[PDB]
RNA sequence: GGGAUCGAAGAUGAUCAGAUACCGUCGUAGUCUUAACCAUAAACUAUGCCGACUAGGGAUCGGGUGGUGUUUUUUUAAUGACCCACUCGGCACCUUACGAGAAAUCAAAGUCUUUGGGUUCUGGGGGGAGUAUGGUCGCAAGGCUGAAACUUAAAGGAAUUGAC
């Protein structure tokens, strides 16, 4: 949202999520928002290099952000041969 | 029995977005499901999609990318003049800056704000925002 | 002096975090009031409802004080807590820090245009509590706030300044009024319009950032 | 994003085997049907431990994501998880808890019990089921190690094990320790196998 | 579907539901049937005249105790006894 | 009903606890070692303590009771790292050499594509 | 027509306490059929009917498809009967809550203020009152339809505590 000068005008952007692309609100608590560690070519985790993903409470209440990070880590190339997209 | 098939659509469209899912399956199909789905889809609440053929009437499997908030049909299909969209658009969207009242001109179905500035009329079938 | 001891706490007492933009951008529990006091100094509070209760604990028929508070700023941040306290001032008080704790911002917008500040809402909303429903639709610019004055009031502590309101159910029992006007206003941040359709990625929390930092000892 | 280096081990394959961590549960939820491999003839399903292996390393990934390595916390109620999270945490570097599990400990800032995670590991979710509730509320990641019909609810990235057999357990939180180590750089040869035995963290009773 | 017809062809049952339905209020049923201009006794009229017949002691007993003042009255436009209380006087002094 | 009251049960537990060889099952000697080993300001309460200190020195003659001794916690941490087999139950000389498993985690392997040692040992129901 | 049991009425012996009313024995009608009449129930699952979608789980009932399953071995089979796996179509269960509700609770009483799949019927504070009158159906008993005058600030539904 911005104003006829062209600037915006919201208190702060919502982190949306990646599971459901739905909206984490400022006080979703059972949300969850995850690191997983860069490695180096021996395999040791880069200090501050992240992949993030953002799992909602929704998604993550309902029984299902395993299942839904096994996509996005294999669709990322964090996993192989774990989620298949045909069932 | 089953007397709307836009209506059953939406229905499980939206329940398939309240659940958080990916895709649907749509049993039957229309040619006014079609266009529908192609006004959702020029704006965008949905990706692509897929007519299949068993040559009876067509199943759809629709992908849902998290767009959509709520779609609906208006089942009574009414009648509506020229300002009679500003009422319907008072009653059912959001807010003035978005959403789609569509209708069914005789020059195709499309959204209000087509039909504002087409300058045609027709009658209606739902509401996308 | 105040000694935090959580590990937000002690982020904020180390002035590492400016706004509650970061705390409301990661959902974080909160769960010291010094936060939100440090955060917002222009937060301007304003008891609702005060009223005497009268207990019967083991054979003792006392009085006890029921306080519905809300605290509000002029922008777009406000709190509700409700609050049952032996004395009055003590349900006035832990009522202060209840409003503190469940502090919500707002997303106020426009109506029509985009001229200026918004001063409206950006969508239609509603909450629910018991059967109290509250019904919130946005109004042009210098319409005043159509609403019963305890609703009213919690609308002036959000700096909204159009809004129509309608309810249903019965509103004659305040506390779910507030309560289900406090969640139509929670839920402003809660409806996805097209112009947040543009993907943005994750950022890092403080908590990893400054990991180093506001740690137990 | 991972090297050859990362794969499954055949040292590794035949303690995982002899551990009988392939024999899953006998009903299967709807959530883990993928992780079966097959269901024998007697009833008993079977884990894809390569799978398996695979969701260790991601595991391993994220318990190296988090910095200090304190806010990590390993959780049982189980009686051969207690041994087996006592020597993880022993040779990790991460917090315990053994046993009963305090109401509280994730909420409730005054108490002594109270702690402040950023990553929950659980090793029975059915029976460590109030950790589960408590992270849910304080936005905590939880790793679990779920058997065939082990509920899913409020978990991330989980490990299909049998939780049934302690061997299975405690070589479970053997690979986890030392994949973790590996990663983090105290054990910088990818080559050498980790010195201490998998008997270490299997539980004894005299 | 709510119970109620839909169909686009369907505003005569609408109708006769509502003009069914209207006889349930208390307003209606009174204005469209001529009550007050058949038994209410002002005859569907804001004042009316009347002959004083008899002053009266009526009691009220409970949970208040008290000697309501009233007057039996002959209204002059039916023919018609109605009591009516009269305020504020004590006495009734003004009144025979 | 003589119930010793907290300072006496407390103080000669302590004596004991710490002081344990010193005290002897006479209370003649114990007093004795009350009054030289704890600044008691009275000779009743010592009596008190001394001749608790008495009943405790013959109860624990017996078998050891709860007390305080810090002699057997750093064996319990040696007992963690006690018991730590040299063969362990996966280790393959249990089995000389092969891992006996049934016909279907044989086919989790071979879909694996790892070559390890395996004894197809058949099941049926 | 039948009439053995029990048994609205009735005919009767009562009594002893204020342990409540008593009770007990005989017993016509009826209870059972045939030919007709009547059309009412807490006729309740207190939940109209048709149709779609949305979580699991394990039992069953009817049908069907597989199994180098099992057993009765008749020599092998084939029957059957169980076990395993799947599929329809039921009557029920048990969790949760995503969602609903005032709550008890509900996989529908969900997809409902972000209010529209189709359609039938019903209700508008409590009494007066399912009363009065009229119509209609019936031999009768009654059923259906169905008021007003007048009167009144509550009558209610669910949940919660402890004081005779």
């Amino acid at each position: 949202m911005e104003n006829d000068k062209g600037q915006l005008v919201e208190l702060y952007v919502p982190r949306k999520c990646s599971a459901t692309n739905r909206i984490i609100k400022a006080d979703d608590h059972a949300s969850v928002q995850i690191n997983v560690a860069k490695v180096d070519e021996e395999g040791r985790a880069i200090p501050g290099e992240y992949v993030t993903y953002a799992l909602s409470g929704y998604v993550r209440s309902r029984g299902e952000s395993d299942d839904s990070l096994n996509r996005l880590a294999q669709n990322d190339g964090l996993l192989k041969n774990v989620w298949s997209y045909s069932r | 029995t089953r007397s709307s098939v836009l209506a059953d659509a939406l229905n499980a469209i939206n329940n398939a977005e309240k659940t958080g899912k990916r895709q649907v399956l749509i049993r039957p199909s229309s040619k006014v499901i079609i266009k529908f789905l192609q006004v959702m889809q020029k704006h965008g609440y949905i990706g692509e999609f897929e007519y299949i053929d068993d040559h009876r009437s067509g199943k759809i499997v629709v992908q849902l990318n998290g767009r959509l908030n709520k779609c609906g049909v208006i089942s009574p299909r009414f009648n509506v003049k020229i300002g009679d969209i500003e009422k319907w658009t008072a009653n059912l969207l959001p807010a003035r800056q978005f959403g789609y009242v569509i209708l069914t001109t005789s020059a195709g179905i499309m959204d209000h704000e087509e039909a504002r500035r087409k300058h045609v009329s027709g009658k209606i079938l739902g509401f996308v925002y | 002096g105040w000694v935090p001891v959580t590990k937000l706490g002690r982020l904020v007492k180390a002035g590492k975090i400016t706004t509650i933009e970061e705390i409301f951008l990661h959902s974080l529990p909160v769960k010291e009031f010094q936060i939100i006091d440090t955060l917002l100094p222009g937060l301007q509070d304003e008891v609702m409802n005060i009223k005497p209760v009268q207990k019967q604990t083991r054979a003792g028929q006392r009085t006890r004080f029921k306080a519905v508070v809300v605290v509000g700023d002029s922008n777009g941040h406000v709190g509700l807590g409700i609050k049952t306290a032996k004395e009055v001032a003590g349900a006035i008080r832990a009522g202060i820090i209840i409003a503190k704790l469940s502090v919500i911002p707002i997303r106020r917008g426009y109506w029509g245009t985009n001229l200026g500040q918004p001063h409206s809402l950006a969508t239609k909303t509603t909450g629910k509590c018991g059967s109290v429903t509250v019904r919130l639709i946005p109004a042009p610019r210098g319409s005043g706030i159509v609403a019963s004055p305890a609703v009213k009031k919690l609308l002036q502590l959000a700096g909204v300044e159009d809004v129509y309101t309608q309810s249903n159910g019965k509103t004659r029992t305040l506390e779910n009024t507030l309560k289900a006007a406090f969640v139509a206003i929670g839920n402003t941040y809660g409806f996805l319009t097209p112009n947040l359709w543009a993907e943005q990625p994750l950022p890092v929390s403080p908590l990893d950032i400054y990991s180093d930092e506001a740690s137990a000892q | 994003s991972l090297p050859a280096t990362f794969d499954l081990t055949p040292e590794d394959a035949q303690l995982l085997l002899a551990a009988n961590t392939h024999l899953g549960a006998r009903n299967v939820q709807v959530h883990q049907e993928p992780y079966v491999f097959n269901a024998r003839p007697d009833g008993v399903h079977v884990i894809n431990v390569g799978k398996t292996w695979e969701k260790l390393v991601l595991a391993a990934r994220i318990i190296a994501a988090i910095p200090n390595p304190e806010d990590v916390v390993a959780i049982s109620s189980r009686t051969f998880g207690q041994r087996a999270v006592l020597k993880f945490a022993a040779h990790t570097g991460a917090t315990p808890i053994a046993g009963r599990f305090t109401p509280g400990s994730f909420t409730n800032y005054i108490t002594r019990s109270f702690k402040e995670p950023r990553l929950v590991i659980v090793t029975d979710p059915r029976s460590d089921a109030q950790a589960i509730k408590e992270a849910s509320y304080v936005n905590i990641p939880v790793i679990a190690l779920t058997d065939l019909d082990s509920p899913s609810e409020f978990v991330d990235v989980a490990i299909p094990c049998n939780n049934r057999g302690k061997h299975s357990i405690g070589l479970i939180w053997y690979l986890l320790a030392r994949e973790v180590l590996r990663l983090r750089g105290a054990l910088v040869d990818r080559t050498q196998p980790w010195s201490i035995m998998p008997d270490l963290y299997f539980y004894r009773f005299p | 579907g709510k119970g109620k017809p839909r169909g686009l062809n369907s505003a005569r049952k609408l109708r006769v539901h509502r003009r069914n339905n209207r006889w349930a209020e208390n307003n209606y049923k009174k204005r469209l049937l001529g009550t007050a201009f058949k038994s209410s006794p002002f005859g569907g009229s804001s004042h009316a005249k009347g002959i004083v017949l008899e002053k009266l002691g009526i009691e009220s007993k409970q949970p208040n105790s008290a000697i309501r003042k009233c007057v039996r009255v002959q209204l002059i436009k039916n023919g018609k006894k109605v009591t009516a209380f009269v305020p504020n006087d004590g006495c009734l002094n003004f009144v025979d | 009903g003589r119930v010793r009251t907290k300072t006496v049960k407390r103080a000669s537990k302590a004596l004991i606890e710490r002081y344990y060889p010193k005290l002897t099952l006479d209370f003649q000697t114990n007093k004795r070692l009350c009054d030289e080993i704890a600044t008691i300001q009275s000779k009743r309460l010592r009596n008190k303590i001394a001749g608790y200190t008495t009943h405790l020195m013959k109860r624990i003659q017996k078998g050891p009771v709860r007390g305080i001794s810090f002699k057997l916690q750093e064996e319990e941490r040696e007992r963690k790292d006690q018991y730590v087999p040299e063969v362990s139950a996966l280790d393959l000389s249990r089995s000389n050499g092969v891992l006996n498993v049934d016909n279907q985690t044989s086919d989790l392997v071979k879909s694996l594509g790892l070559k390890l040692p395996l004894s197809v040992i058949n099941v049926s129901a």
